[PDB]
RNA sequence: AAUAAAAUAUUACUUUGGAUAGUUUAGUUUCCUGGGCGAUGAAGAACGCAAUGAAUUGCGAUAAGUGAUAGGAACAAUAAAAUGUGAAUAUCCAAAAUUUGAAUGCUUGAAAGUAUACUAAGGUAUAUAUGAUAUUCAAUAUCCA
RNA sequence: AAAGAAUUUAAAACAUAUUAGAUUUAUCUGAUGUGUGAGAAUUUCUAGUUAAUCCUUUAAUAAUAAGGCUU
RNA sequence: AAGGUUCCUAAACAACAUUACUUGGAUUAGGGUGAAUCGAUCCUAAAUUACAGAUGGAAAUCCUUAAGAAA
RNA sequence: AAAAUGAAGACAUUUUAACGAGUAAGGAAACGAAAUGGCGUAAGGACAACAAAAGUAGUAAAGAUUUAAAGUAAUUUAGAU
RNA sequence: AUAAACAUACUUUGAAUCGGCCAAGUCUGGUAAGCAGGACUGGCGAUGCGGGAUGAACCGAACGUCGAGAUAAAGUGCCAAA
RNA sequence: CGAGAAUAGAAACUCUUGAAGAAGUAAAUUAUCUACCCGUCUUGAAACACGGACCAAGGAGUCUAACAUGGAUGCGAAUGAGAAUAGCAGGAAAGCUAUAACAUGAAGAGAAAACGAAAAACUAUGAGAGUGUAGAAAUACAUUUAGCAAUAGUAUCUUUCAA
RNA sequence: AGAUUUGAGUAUCGUAAGAGGACUCCCUUAACUUAAGCAUAUCAAUAAGGGAAGGAAGAAAAAAUAACAAUGAUUUCUUAAGUAAUGGCGAAUGAAAAAGAAAAAGACCAAGUUGAUAAGAGUGUAACUAAUAGAAAAGCUAUAUUUAAAAGGGAUAAUUUAAAUUGAAUUCAGAACGAAUAUUGAGCCAGAGAGAGUGAAAGCCUCGUCAAUUUAGAUAUAUCUUGAAAAGAAUAUGGUUUAGAAAAGAGUAAAUUUAUUUGGAAGUAUAAAUCGAAAAGGUGAUAGUAUUCAUCAAAGUCUAAAUAUUACAGGAAAACUGAUAGCAAAGAAGUACUGUGAAGGAAAACUUAAAAGAACUUUGGAAAAAGAGUGAAAAGAGCUUGAAAGAGUAAUAUGUGAACGGAUAAUUUAUAAGAAAAAUAGUGGAAUAUGUUAUAAAUAAAGAUGUGAAAAGAUUAGAUAUAUAAGUAGUAUAUUUAAUAAGAUUAUGUUGAAAUUUAUAA
């Protein structure tokens, strides 16, 4: 909407509002990132404190297939099934039948401890587990399935 | 926010645009009616295997690939020099990876098989195959009493090909023929049984027992040239 | 609405095919209607223009009838003997009428309009046995779902449905709180203009009854 | 102190100018189909051709046009002649297609020309590199009587 | 010392034996055969012993080399 | 050499030759250039350019009778 | 700014009080009690005689010259030629 | 004690700007400068109005359009109101 | 003599001018007061600083791409899937439909290996809801209850040599 | 002499050249610019220079990815991704596998084998030849399996391309105009209300447009016929007697160095100098040696489809420009004109419906002027309208070294405000007010909770017909017989808000 830009209010303002002592000029300080280090220090020391330097180890081929691991933790678990499912089962215990939650199936890896878990039996089935997601799991009545 | 603007090319020789794309559409969607009018079965995309993606990352799901290995033609009894006349991809490229894929591989080509119905190559009733099925269809009978009784009584040597599909029908023009054979069967709700044994396995420490495993085998090479 | 991809609705090229058009289309392009006599004895609704004709203009300043002197293309004008205009210092020069003004009152039949005429005649037959079957097609499929009826009801007057059922929508509350106000300040307008002129026609109504 | 000749100001009319308004046989962009030249001489250049033409258009010693096939009565600024026994007009057709130009017998500056052979004048062929076949040869290059 | 069922039918790599041919050279070429490789234990824990032990070189290790982390 | 019809004649003077012009190298329309002997054409000068050969990634360059079963 | 009223009136409500200079610069559109208010140029989609002939126009459009009126202003409206 | 609810505390995004100049019951260098440089405050820049004849800074006083009065700096022989 | 209070009383008019042009407004001229050349750089220009003889028409913060803040909008542990692409009616550069690869987010720290979050929280102030009394018009106190947002401070937990 | 090898001349039949280069494949070591300087870097396979192509070209069938529950020629699009990496680690540069689609297609030489070997080659034609990857020849044979006389002709149909033809409804009526399409009134067509022309605005005046017809041209599209439907042939795994007891791309791969290039970093690609393999070997991007593992098998060739296009030709569109705009060019525009040359490079649209473009007289040397006439109107050719700057004429007004502006009045001019009407006392009450009745209208429901039906399907178990059959409730289709689970959609009860406010007639 060009009507609606400030081009159209500064008509009849001669330097069409940037200044008389100092003009609207080509440059304000170089072409992109110039002078990083001698004039616009003080803009990288103060909102990008770290951008000149190195660290860490270069990894000459990344293979970023290898460090994909999707994540759940375990008071979403149930949401995979839905909250119909959950109350089906709801009064089960050892030597019935159980729900399955297959993470893999839905696309979640490694499943991981965190929050509260209803107090019902339930079989987790995943690649890899937590020391405090399969304790969550246990404490409630469950048992943990690896898989691949 | 620190700006990467690659435009210090000359990007207005570099600009592609797309106003040709509503255009694609009624070309290639002409030329596919236009192939399905010449020949309806070349235009079949003819049947391909059920391979699994690579990585780990997708291990997990299914996907076409190309061409049946000559292991799974074997398998389903199909020659590999009749197989692509009748629309079935080959890929002699292909090692066979595993039984299950062997396996899986031989069902969808036994279920195309099934579903095929290939025309006589010369349209006359005079045709030597709508012949020789007349003169061996008394062969046949008595060859289908014998199979259909050991299969009832049951429930090394077989055919190295089994017979086309050969017969005159009303021509039933289907555009493809990975669409009829689903990859995948729907997923239900799996559930199990829970046993004490379940309750018991420490799932955690057969992670790490099987990492730590893999990483003390320096320590084992290390310490024996010693 | 034109459906044919190949023929063009610009204007200007429309202009441009017309001025630069050969010959050939020219002549098909500079025709008159025949008068009612003609078209009786040969069924023939136009045909194009020739010399030696007769016709009768119908719009202009004058309608007289005359003879076809001349059929210039490049102008595309007829020249008529009767319509002439004397050049001041004293000779007369024809007067150019586009073709569309006339009408034909006597054809100069030698041996092609005699073959063009009953050419064009059998096409109007040919085209009018095509339009009768349409319609009888039209009107089968008509009495199959309203035995009842015949087609002739369509050409005849049509009386609306008075009946008024309203219906309950609870949305024409928030009607007057939907509209900008300047189609807001309109539509009040119009119920008040509406409302006075009912006023106006109640109190005529009672003085005429009273 | 006085004058309104010049000067200044407003309006009407006229003038120099071509703004404004109305308009478009012209452009711009995108898209669809093709992408069809040449030793059988191309693209380009030059000269010439209309009853009255200088440009432009079309054409090539058969010249603003010829034949054939469609086509059906015109063109026009002015005359003429032809014309339903076929005027205009149209073409992936037929004949014809000047000097040049890759330019190719030799030469070429703004150059007029000119050699041989085949069929006086006219017309064809003869540049360089190259494949196949035919024919004539060269070199003891290898044998060899 | 304490808890532990483990999932289920179409198979090729060849480590080879044993034969049917050919070969002399670092000699090869078929087929018959079994296991392999097969599936209807494993983990924790306390006391020893041995070994390894800062991370990485992306199929697995090793000694060299190189790269990381802190100063 | 350069110009290119400016040459000759007739009709005519809107424009042009810092006034004017009945004049004009200006407008319009016609006419006009005759070679065996004068020149070009022929020969070579300074120099220039080809086929083949040599050089070059390429365009192209070198060579002018040397390198050629050529001339 | 604060009170009151509020489906449509209208003048962007009613009342009271304080306030109003200004270069550079800022206050995009919409927002009923409206988080600034408006004028103009051109093009596109709609609306424009509500009873079935629905904005203006050869009973004179656009434009041009002026005379007056409305608006603080940008500008608009109308008459005459 | 006095004042303070359109008080107070802000958060985010961002414009322009960092050539300055003047006054003085102030200071430093200099013989001195309408010179050069500083401390505190008020101004001009960005600012018109009344007075000083005239003046960026002096004195009174800061500005929506007007009417009527009391005033400020400062004036009351004529220009010029008294 | 007299406030309050109770009881009774009283205001509708003249003149002049105006379609023979009132009031107002506009134009020209005169008179008193008043008025330096516009734009720009600059501490400061009417400047002896620069551009400007006059008029008409043209004339300069736009487009593409990445990020951030902010106001309106849909959905919300999801959002987008006008990613290519594939279909539908209609003939359509428009419209509609596609259980879908992926993008951002739901989990963070470490160079990396290796890992991967509760004491079902605590404290302080704080939004709101009542009941009573009184002024008395609104409103002003007493008292019961709840404690969201926000700020600050605590335990506890993941990762890091280091929070 | 003769048999060969090599090289020439000539003759015949052909072949290359030049134009174009928008898109395509390449050769070459530009600089301006950015880095706030600059020298590596950037600009940048970018400009200029040069070569070669087609309707597309290039690429193409793994000495390829990956480390997986593995994929599988090439090309193009999405994503990965401004990511790994590169970089005075500064400015800046910068991929690919996986994954989702469009399209899909695989075949040859060389080497090996067969040798009464085959106009031209024996210094070798021809025939066979690979993932069960020791092949290759001659004759027998077993089992599964494929199989109509091929190619080429002729005809009909279908799908497309082009041309031709056809293609409705007021030649309506009145008034008025120079002129009807406009205006008023009455009708009609429409699978046609896209558009153009016509004295002026048209669905019905012309041409076209919607629905169509015909005729030609092709398809590797089907049918029938030539054409018999046989003899045989073909695919794969075996057995058998002979024949045989192989090959698999060399100045190549790699290495040392140099130079360019790359995101490729102890060297990703190319080239040059030197060196140079093989009882094979290459790759798994951190150099090195060894042992395992995985995966391919280089150093010859071809290959449609999906993809690009601002040359050029033919078309269609447009929230593009409307004569200082849009191409430089709306007219004889790459034209006039300039330069020795390479090259540079404009301006200029409009009378009217129709020229009906005044035509005769007087004055004048003539050009012209004044009458006259045409036309709806001079709109009179320097021609639609005709602004401002600059002048001329007429009317009005003013005056001593500038002019113009503002406040306030005076003079003059112009504009411009009206037809009703008093007091008191007989009638005469008229719009309206108050409240009484009646009528009409408008205004209250968001939800909650019961009982059904139901299409396309899904699953399971039978039956029938067909095809196929692995020894795994045999599979697949079509039609039916039942049964269970849900069902988009959909029907109908109960429950729960009224009594006010306006208008109208008394």
């Amino acid at each position: 909407a060009t009507r609606f830009r400030q081009t159209r209010r500064r008509r009849g303002h001669v330097s069409m509002g940037y200044g008389r002592i100092g003009k609207h000029r080509k440059q304000r300080g170089g072409r992109g990132n110039a002078g990083g280090q001698h004039h616009r220090k003080t803009w990288f020391t103060t909102f990008h404190p770290d951008y000149f330097g190195k660290h860490g180890m270069r990894v000459f081929h990344l293979k970023a297939n290898k460090y994909y691991c999707p994540s759940i933790n375990v008071d979403s678990l149930w949401s995979l099934v839905g909250k119909d499912v959950q109350a089906q089962y709801k009064n089960a215990k050892v030597g019935e039948e159980v729900p399955v939650i297959d993470c893999v199936k839905h696309g979640y890896f490694k499943v991981l401890g965190k929050g509260f878990l209803p107090k019902q039996p339930v079989i987790v089935r995943a690649r890899y587990f937590s020391e405090k997601a399969q304790q969550k799991i246990k404490a409630v009545g469950g048992a943990c399935e690896l898989t691949a | 926010a620190v700006s990467n603007i690659h435009f210090c090319k000359d990007w207005r020789s570099k600009v592609h645009t797309w106003f040709k794309q509503p255009f694609r559409k009624i070309r290639r969607h002409q030329t596919r009616v236009e192939k399905a009018k010449a020949v309806f079965p070349a235009t079949i995309k003819s049947l391909k295997p059920s391979v699994h993606c690579m990585n780990q990352r997708f291990n997990y799901k299914l996907r076409l690939g190309r061409g049946f290995t000559l292991k799974e033609l074997r398998a389903a009894k199909i020659d590999k020099n009749l197989a692509r006349t009748i629309g079935i991809a080959v890929d002699p490229r292909r090692k066979e990876s595993s039984k299950e894929c062997l396996n899986r591989n031989a069902q969808r080509l036994t279920e195309y098989m099934n579903r095929l119905v290939v025309l006589p190559k010369v349209h006359a009733a005079t045709a030597k195959r709508l012949v020789l099925n007349k003169k061996n269809a008394e062969a046949k009978t008595k060859k289908a009493a014998e199979i259909k009784k050991f299969i009832a009584e049951h429930n090394k040597k077989t055919k190295q090909f089994n017979k086309l599909p050969v017969q005159q029908k009303e021509a039933k023009q289907v555009l493809d023929a990975n669409k009829v054979i689903r990859l995948t069967a729907p997923c239900t709700l799996e559930t199990k049984t829970l046993t004490k044994g379940m309750k018991a396995f420490d799932a955690v420490a057969h992670l790490r027992k099987a990492k730590n495993v893999a990483k003390a085998v320096s320590g084992i090479v290390k310490g024996q040239k010693k | 609405m034109k459906f044919n991809c190949k023929v063009s609705s610009n204007p200007s090229k429309a202009r441009k095919a017309l001025y630069t058009a050969n010959a050939s289309q020219r002549a098909l392009m500079m025709s008159a209607r025949l008068s009612k006599e003609l078209r009786e004895k040969y069924n023939v609704i136009a045909i194009p223009i020739h010399k030696d004709d007769e016709v009768k203009i119908i719009k202009g300043h004058q309608k007289v009838a005359g003879k076809v002197t001349a059929v210039r293309r490049s102008k595309y004008v007829i020249n008529i003997d009767k319509l002439t205009k004397t050049k001041a210092n004293g000779q007369t020069v024809p007067i150019a009428i586009r073709p569309s003004n006339v009408i034909i009152t006597k054809l100069f039949l030698n041996k092609d309009r005699e073959a063009l005429l009953a050419k064009k005649a059998e096409s109007r037959k040919s085209y009018k046995e095509l339009v009768a079957k349409r319609n009888e097609e039209v009107a089968k499929a008509f009495t199959a779902v309203y035995p009842a009826l015949n087609m002739d009801i369509f050409g005849k007057k049509v009386e609306p449905i008075t009946e008024k059922k309203p219906i309950r929508i609870p949305s024409k509350k928030m009607a007057e709180k939907l509209m900008s106000k300047p189609t807001l300040r309109a539509y009040k307008t119009g119920i008040k203009v509406h409302k006075a002129k009912n006023a106006i026609a109640a109190y005529k109504a009672a003085l005429a009854k009273k």
